[PDB]
């Protein structure tokens, strides 16, 4: 069948501003459809037959093309323009979507506010003991985080989990926990969590000691 | 206005069987043909099938032989899907999505809000709910970042809400972290210098999947 | 010629009271003489089906009982067509067309009886032939009849009674007003010169035959194939695909009737006995094979529904069109009084439910139900081979109500009567007026 591959698989780009992505297909297609999902919600039929708003869209959006490469466009782009556009066609049998295209609003640089916490009482008297550092609300996403226990580095037992783009500032956040049994951790007593970023060449190390 | 309802999504063991309903509400359930597409979790839309309202002509996409079943009772107002043999890759969020046309290429209408099937051998497990709160040589500033750990359950999803959500800004809850067929994450709160430990921060986590309602104070350590 | 008609067009529909009352009582009869026609002949074909259980255990008996029941109702209406009414052969209307060209006379006495009787022999029996002949000729008929009564004078009132008889005659024999007044408006006028039919009063005939029509027949709908699809704008080029087809089987299936005419004539040579006794055999075959394969027989109002629904499979559909093309041609070509028009809707849907089964499998993007290309071809034949597409058009409109298909319809229509005019065919009812009119000399 027919294969679709959207183009600028993610994309960011500023408010007021033009945006364009793209659809393209292995045989011919006639009149293609373009839904916008937003995490979390159901898809939304946004443009069909090639061209065709539906009602509600505004009309800063456009769509164009033919044969076997079609495109969707935002003349002035806004924030609640920020979603995955899928195209989808059924000129042919049987239909298909494309992979998707992630809009993400670009913004500012922004540095994250670091914070660490040792494991709680509750954790270590059941045998755990996790060591959580809030990496929160910087901008852009690309980020490495390191591990330092006894002033010395860990790479095993952490695992991180990023955020999609904010709605409201825009920015992302992301966290890191490194989990030990209570035993190991009663064994050192410096943990100390280092962020490397783009807005720096210089770490926020935040850190705590048991003493 | 028109709502597209699905239920039956779950947890189910492989090679095991479900039976996602899809419940239509503001318009004339008949003349319309109704499909179902899944989205594997980070993935493309994908199509199932679809079904005319007469029942007459049922197609799904290039996939097995009793692999689907789609049917549709247009006295209940229901459209229906079985899977079979469940694998791991039909672990997806699964859309009803009622179809028409324009020039007659035809396009998926409106969609409705979606459930999830989940593919493991996995037991269902509640979570433990452990407090964040910042050591006790804390870097007190203008802002104070508090937190809960939510670690060790199964499946997907928990609810974290601050407060009983009245602390709505400043909150991240991040995506859950699957591991030793377990999920874990947590939540992140920042309220001002003056909010805390003046006031009271509370933690509540809901894990429905096994009847888990707990709120969890933050007190500071020490 | 400006002032002329400048006074012209100021003297504009004012018809004479006088027809317009007259056209309200030659209404109200045909409504009556096609009410009752039709009753008449569901009546023999009920009892035709209670024979056929009082001897339902000697199978050959039955084969035997249905053969015989029809075979003797049908002599009776060849007999009573030659003996009495030569003109009333066949489907009639030809002759009140032939009639308002003031060529052909409407000997009402003679035929008003040998069409209603001998129809209901023919129609009776279960063979293939229409109930719009008989009440289109005998409609005609009923107009004379209170013409020379009431002795009124001029052409217009000739030709409108003439007219706003056959005219409320056909709409009685499908419940179908409009198709009516299209009728005499598309096919059945006087076709190479001006006419003063009065249509203000074919419309107040039409009017009175079908409130006749309504007063026994409401509750029921002769075809009721509920609401189908829409059609998408990318899918119309499908239904000019299927008008092509029905243009060149239109005129195939006009050059047959007119050689099988020729070919049945040889056999009785024009000799009453022979005659008579060939249509025994015709009729006794299709209350016979209505029996055996009622699909084969009959008016074929009956199959309609359930060509539609997608009742039937492929291989049944072919079946059914060859089996219908021929007993329709040993029905109409040997001159039994009765209709055409509708076994030719039979085909027609039959062909389009084939060609929409097709169209379905070809096409799932399309997302066709074949029902639709059955509706489309419905009044397809009626396009191609008596090429009143506009008056097949509302006909089908009125009896299926599916008015969101009128552009595959009116596509399908001219795709039909386009390749029918231009692969050499002819208008089948003009063309039997013709082969009359000229064996009305030839003698000489
Ligand atoms: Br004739
Ligand atoms: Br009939």
């Amino acid at each position: 069948d027919i294969v679709l591959t959207q183009s600028p698989a993610i994309m960011s780009a500023a408010p007021g501003d033009k945006v364009t992505m793209t659809c393209s297909a292995s045989s011919s297609v006639s009149y293609i459809h373009w839904y916008q999902q937003k995490s979390g919600t159901s898809p939304k039929r946004w443009i069909y037959d090639t061209s065709k708003l539906t009602s509600g869209v505004p009309v800063r959006f456009s769509g164009s093309g033919s044969g076997t490469s079609y495109s969707l466009t935002i003349n002035t782009m806004e924030a609640e323009d920020a979603a995955t556009y899928y195209c989808q066609q059924w000129s042919s049998h049987p239909q298909t979507f494309g992979g998707g295209t992630k809009l993400e609003i670009l913004r500012a640089d922004a540095a994250p506010t670091v914070s660490i916490f040792p494991p709680s009482s509750e954790q270590l008297t059941s045998g755990g003991a996790s060591v959580v550092c809030f990496l929160n609300n910087f901008y852009p996403k690309d980020i490495n985080v390191k591990w330092k226990i006894d002033g010395s580095e860990r790479q095993n037992g952490v695992l991180n989990s990023w955020t999609d783009q904010d709605s409201k500032d825009s920015t992302y956040s992301m966290s890191s926990t490194l989990t030990l049994t209570k035993d190991e951790y009663e064994r050192h007593n410096s943990y100390t969590c280092e962020a490397t970023h783009k807005t720096s060449t210089s770490p926020i190390v935040k850190s705590f000691n048991r003493a | 206005e028109v709502r597209l309802l699905e239920s039956g999504g779950g947890l189910v063991q492989p090679g095991g069987s479900l039976k996602l309903s899809c419940a239509a509400s503001g318009f004339d359930y008949s003349r319309y043909w109704m499909s179902w597409v899944r989205q594997a979790p980070g993935k493309g839309l994908k199509w199932i099938g679809e079904i005319n309202p007469v029942s007459s002509t049922i197609n799904y996409t290039p996939s097995l032989k009793d692999k689907f079943i789609i049917s549709r009772d247009n006295a209940k107002d229901t459209l229906y899907l079985q899977i079979s043999k469940v694998r791991s890759e039909d672990t997806a969020l699964y859309y009803c999505a009622r179809l028409y046309y324009g020039y007659g290429y035809w396009y998926f209408d409106v969609w409705g809000a979606g459930t999830t099937v989940t593919v493991s051998s996995a037991k269902t497990t509640p979570p433990s709910v452990y407090p964040l709160a910042p050591g006790s040589a804390a870097a007190a500033a203008s802002m104070v970042t508090l937190g809960c750990l939510v670690k060790g359950y199964f499946p997907e999803p928990v609810t974290v809400t601050w407060n009983s959500g009245s602390l709505a800004a400043g909150v991240h809850t991040f995506p859950a972290v699957l591991q030793a067929a377990l999920y874990t994450l947590s939540s992140s709160v920042t309220v001002p210098s003056s909010s805390w430990p003046s006031e009271t921060v509370t933690c509540n986590v809901a894990h429905p999947a096994s009847s888990t309602k707990v709120d969890k104070k933050i007190v500071p350590r020490a | 010629r400006r002032r002329q008609l400048i006074r012209q067009l100021l003297e504009r529909d004012k018809t004479p009271l006088a027809i317009l009352f007259m056209a309200a009582v030659v209404g109200t009869l045909v409504g009556l003489a096609a009410v009752a026609f039709d009753k008449g002949v569901a009546w023999l074909q009920n009892q035709r089906m209670g024979a056929l259980v009082h001897t339902a255990d000697n199978y050959p008996l039955l084969l035997t009982v249905a053969f015989l029941c029809s075979a003797v109702l049908a002599m009776f209406g060849y007999f009573l067509v030659r003996k009495y009414a030569p003109e009333a052969g066949g489907s009639g209307i030809p002759e009140i067309e032939g009639a308002l060209e003031d060529q052909r006379p409407v000997r009402w006495w003679r035929v008003l009886p040998v069409k209603f009787f001998g129809g209901l022999g023919t129609l009776g029996g279960g063979m293939v032939l229409g109930r719009d002949g008989p009440t289109v000729q005998i409609g005609g008929n009923i107009g004379r009849m209170v013409l020379d009564i009431f002795r009124l004078k001029g052409d217009e009132a000739r030709h409108t009674l003439l007219a706003t008889g056959a005219a409320a005659g056909l709409a009685a024999a499908f419940n179908a007003p409009l198709a009516g007044i299209l009728f005499i408006i598309e096919e059945m006028r006087p076709q190479f010169r001006y006419t003063l039919i009065s249509i203000k009063a074919v419309f107040i005939g039409v009017i009175m035959s079908t409130i006749m029509y309504r007063i026994f027949n409401h509750e029921v709908a002769l075809i009721d194939v509920g609401k189908l699809s829409d059609a998408p704008l990318n899918t119309l080029w499908l239904y000019l695909i299927l008008g092509i087809i029905f243009g060149i089987f239109g005129p195939i299936f006009n050059k047959w009737v007119l050689g099988m005419q020729d070919l049945l004539h040889r056999v009785h040579g024009g000799n009453i006995t022979k005659w008579v006794l060939m249509g025994g055999a015709i009729g006794g075959l299709c209350g016979l094979l209505g029996f055996v394969a009622p699909a084969t027989s009959g008016g074929g109002f009956n199959l309609i529904p359930i060509a539609t629904a997608g009742n039937f499979s492929m291989g049944m559909l072919v079946f059914i069109f060859v089996a219908r093309v021929i007993t329709t041609l040993l029905c109409f070509s040997s001159g039994a009084p009765g209709g055409i028009f509708a076994p030719m809707l039979a085909l027609g849907t039959v062909l389009g439910t084939a060609f929409g089964m097709v169209a379905v499998e070809l096409f799932p993007q399309y997302h066709l139900e074949a029902g639709t290309f059955a509706i489309a071809g419905m009044g397809a034949l009626l396009a191609a081979s008596i090429r009143a597409p506009l008056t097949g058009i509302i006909l089908v409109l009125e009896m299926t109500d599916n008015y969101q298909l009128i552009l595959p319809m009116i596509i399908t229509g001219l795709g039909a009567t386009l390749l029918a005019q231009f692969t050499g065919g002819k208008p089948l009812y003009s063309a039997i007026l013709a082969r009359t009119l000229a064996k009305q000399e030839a003698e000489q």
